[PDB]
C-alpha cells in the first residue's frame, strides 16, 4: 500500500512536468513559426 | 475505501472526450468521479428537503 | 543552395504540434490508466 | 505488426461482427488509433464496448 | 506478482514508446526543417 | 534586411528545440528507472 501512494505521487509528479516541458515546446515552435511567416514587433 | 478523501483521490469525469481509463475503473472504489459542478448550498438545502 | 518555400516548412511545423499534443495526451491518458488500473 | 493488432481489438477484444470493418465506421479508426496503444483492461473488453458506444452517441449529436 | 509483472511491463513500454516518439519527432525536425537551406540538392 | 534575420533567430529556436527533446526523452528514461529500482517489485 505504502508502495502504490508512493508511485502514484510520483507518477503523478512527472505528469505535469511532462506537460509543462510540450507546452514549452509547442510556444518555442509557434514563436518560430510567427516569426517565419508575419513578423511582429520585439 | 478507509481513509478520507485527499483530493488527489478525488477526480473529475470528462464528457464527449474518450474515457476507457475511468470505465475500466467502474468497479473500482477508491477514487471518486464527480462532475465539474459543486452544487451551491441552497441546492443543498433544496435536495435535503 | 538557396532559401527555399516557407509552406512546406510551415506544414512540417504543424506535423510538430500534431505529435506534441499527442505524446502529452498519450503520456497523461497512460499515466492515468496506470494509476487507476494498478495502483488501486 | 499491425495486422494483429487491430485484427484483435476489433473481432476478439469488441466482438464486433465482420460486417463492421473500418470503412463503416471511420470513428472505429479514429478509436482503434488510441486503443492499441495500451494492452491492458483487454480482459474486460465491455469497458472498451461502453467507451466506443458512449463515443459513437456524441458523435451523432445535433448541437 | 502477475499484476507487479504487468505493471513493470508498461513502465518500461511507455518510457521506451516516450523515447520513440521523441526520436522520431527530433528526427523530422532535423530532416525536414533542413530542407529550409536547401542543404540537399 | 530582417528576412534573414528572422530566418536565423528561427533556426536557433529550431535546434535548440531538438536539444530540448533529449532531455525530454532522456528524462522519461531516469524517471522510469528511479520508479523500478525504489517502488517496482
Amino acid at each position: 500500500r505504502v508502495r502504490k501512494r508512493y508511485l502514484r505521487q510520483e507518477l503523478r509528479d512527472l505528469g505535469h512536468r511532462v506537460q509543462t516541458y510540450c507546452e514549452d515546446l509547442e510556444g518555442r515552435v509557434s514563436e518560430a513559426e510567427a516569426l517565419l511567416n508575419q513578423q511582429c514587433e520585439l | 475505501d478507509r481513509q478520507p478523501l485527499n483530493p488527489a483521490n478525488i477526480e473529475a469525469r470528462h464528457h464527449g472526450v474518450s474515457d476507457v481509463p475511468r470505465l475500466g475503473a467502474m468497479d473500482a472504489d477508491e477514487p471518486l468521479f464527480v462532475d465539474d459542478y459543486r452544487a451551491t448550498d441552497d441546492e443543498w438545502t433544496l435536495q435535503k428537503v | 543552395v538557396l532559401t527555399q518555400n516557407v509552406l512546406s516548412a510551415l506544414e512540417i511545423l504543424r506535423l510538430v504540434r500534431l505529435d506534441l499534443r499527442q505524446l502529452a495526451q498519450s503520456v497523461q491518458d497512460t499515466i492515468q490508466h496506470m494509476r487507476f488500473l494498478y495502483l488501486l | 505488426k499491425r495486422d494483429e493488432k487491430h485484427r484483435h481489438v476489433v473481432n476478439v477484444v469488441l466482438e464486433l461482427p465482420t460486417e463492421i470493418s473500418e470503412a463503416t465506421h471511420p470513428v472505429l479508426a479514429t478509436m482503434l488509433s488510441k486503443y492499441t496503444r495500451m494492452s491492458s483492461l483487454f480482459n474486460d473488453k465491455c469497458a472498451f464496448k461502453l467507451d466506443l458506444l458512449r463515443m459513437v452517441a456524441v458523435s451523432r449529436t445535433r448541437r
